[PDB]
């Protein structure tokens, strides 16, 4: 079975250069052809380029040809997309897909399509700095409350409700980039209205790369 | 450059209906090299066709491909609850590869009207000098909603961030948070915050408010 | 095309 293996999420400053990696095992790695694609937060799939490693061969898309290298080392199956004079624009998961093969096995007849992806790597071009976020409570038939989890860098925050036992209407809403370059998420549930005086709600937040580890307590 | 095609965007179409997709062309796609991919949230891109019709092993026989030179057809026999995701077509006939921009298959349902919420900011918020206002829409379809925010009965424009959820997995509903926000000082300087929303499942639009300080 | 490439490839490999 073929296995693509990308480096982790990385932020890089404006008018920097990333280098991405993708490490395969299964297969060969030096007669199929190796392609990159990013996608751009909510928008659609773009190639960009490929390369075929034993013939050093690569094909880049127009609108990247001049800002893009891709290779190949083929002593340690991985493949590396490099991207130039990066803007915000280039904030995107970037992805290594390898075609693939017919028949059984996977040394078969290459197919040109992408059957084989690797997981992503998130590029997020920005000058923020790490910051771990406030979190403030948006206080409460049916009662809404929540918690709105505010300023902090970079991606992802991760939120639950009374340690995880409170799922059932609960919504977490994507993030959204604030003018000041950092982030800002809110995660709401609504439950029954008598439920207020005789139950507590705690939203329990989680930003790894500040360390913050919130649980705050939401009350009328 | 070749140019894909996928039109609608979306589809709402409900559980055990037949789907068919549409990639059209710019010009003909050499040799019938087309693929589909199928692509949920937080996931990678899936192949489900190359070469216009040929399915992988494991791909589910319920999806199959069809067309030759500029049309093709991405055929969904029966819905699944998991086909309910974003699918693109891709061409490869010449060096420079392209992608469709993709079409979501999502759940149809009964239109709901949201359920509208308005907070005012937290005073631990206010003690440190900024106000955020959130407008909460709660389990609406279909997923067309607006928000304005009125001060004083002055619109809004350039101080509010929105999003919206990803179709819920059980009622199959969308909800929306908008947020204002303003300085301490600027957010004391009014006195009514108001969240108008429209929506397809409101005859007029609703309108929630408070004071401040009451 | 460039997508034709790795196909040679295998097949000049059978031969
Ligand atoms: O390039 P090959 O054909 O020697 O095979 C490489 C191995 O598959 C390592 O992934
Ligand atoms: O990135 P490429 O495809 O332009 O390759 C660089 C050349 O091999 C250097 O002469
Ligand atoms: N490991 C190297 C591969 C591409 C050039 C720079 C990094
Ligand atoms: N209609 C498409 C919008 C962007 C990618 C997902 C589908
Ligand atoms: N002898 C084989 C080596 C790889 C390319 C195809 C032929």
């Amino acid at each position: 079975q073929v296995q693509l293996v990308q480096s982790g999420a990385e932020v890089k400053r404006p008018g920097s250069s990333v280098t991405v990696s993708c490490k395969a095992s299964g297969g060969s790695f030096s007669t199929y052809a190796l392609s990159w694609v990013r996608q751009a937060p909510g928008r659609g799939l773009e190639w960009m380029g490929g390369v075929i490693p034993l013939l050093t061969i690569t094909n880049y898309a127009p609108r990247f040809q001049g800002r893009i290298t891709i290779t190949a080392d083929r002593s340690t199956s991985t493949a590396y997309l490099e991207l130039n004079s990066l803007r915000p624009e280039d904030t995107a998961v970037y992805y290594c897909a390898r075609e693939g093969t017919t028949g059984w096995g996977w040394l078969g007849k290459p197919i040109g399509a992408f059957a084989h992806w690797g997981q992503g790597t998130l590029v997020t071009v920005s000058s923020a700095s790490t910051k771990g976020p406030s979190v403030f409570p948006l206080a409460p038939g049916t009662a809404a409350l929540g918690c709105l989890v505010k300023d902090y860098f970079p991606e992802p925050v991760t939120v639950s409700w009374n340690s995880g036992a409170l799922t059932s209407g609960v919504h977490t809403f994507p993030a959204v980039l604030q003018s000041s370059g950092l982030y800002s998420l809110s995660s709401v549930v609504t439950v029954p209205s008598s439920s207020l005086g005789t139950q507590t709600y705690i939203c329990n937040v989680n930003h790894k790369p500040s360390n913050t580890k919130v649980d705050k307590k939401v009350e009328p | 450059e070749i140019v894909l095609t996928q039109s609608p965007g979306t589809q709402s179409l409900s559980p055990g209906e037949r789907a068919t997709l549409s990639c059209r062309a710019s010009q003909s796609v050499g040799n019938n090299k087309l693929a589909w991919y199928q692509q949920r949230p937080g996931q990678a891109p899936r192949l489900l066709i190359y070469g216009a019709s040929s399915r992988p092993s494991g791909v589910a026989d319920r999806f199959s491909g069809s067309g030759s030179g500029t049309d093709f057809t991405l055929t969904i026999s029966r819905l699944e609850p998991e086909d309910f995701a974003v699918y693109y077509c891709q061409q490869y006939g010449q060096s420079l590869s392209t992608f469709g921009q993709g079409t979501k298959v999502e759940v149809k349902r009964t239109v709901a009207a949201p359920s509208v919420f308005i907070f005012p900011p937290s005073d631990e918020q206010l003690k440190s000098g900024t106000a955020s206002v959130v407008c909460l829409l709660n389990n609406f379809y279909p997923r067309e909603a607006k928000v304005q925010w009125k001060v004083d009965n002055a619109l809004q424009s350039g101080n509010s961030q929105e999003s919206v959820t990803e179709q819920d997995s059980k009622d199959s509903t969308y909800s929306l948070s908008s947020t204002l926000t303003l300085s301490k000082a600027d957010y004391e300087k009014h006195k009514v915050y108001a969240c108008e929303v429209t929506h397809q499942g409101l005859s007029s639009p609703v309108t929630k408010s408070f004071n401040r300080g009451e | 095309n460039w997508f034709d490439i790795t196909n040679w490839l295998w097949y000049i490999k059978k031969k």
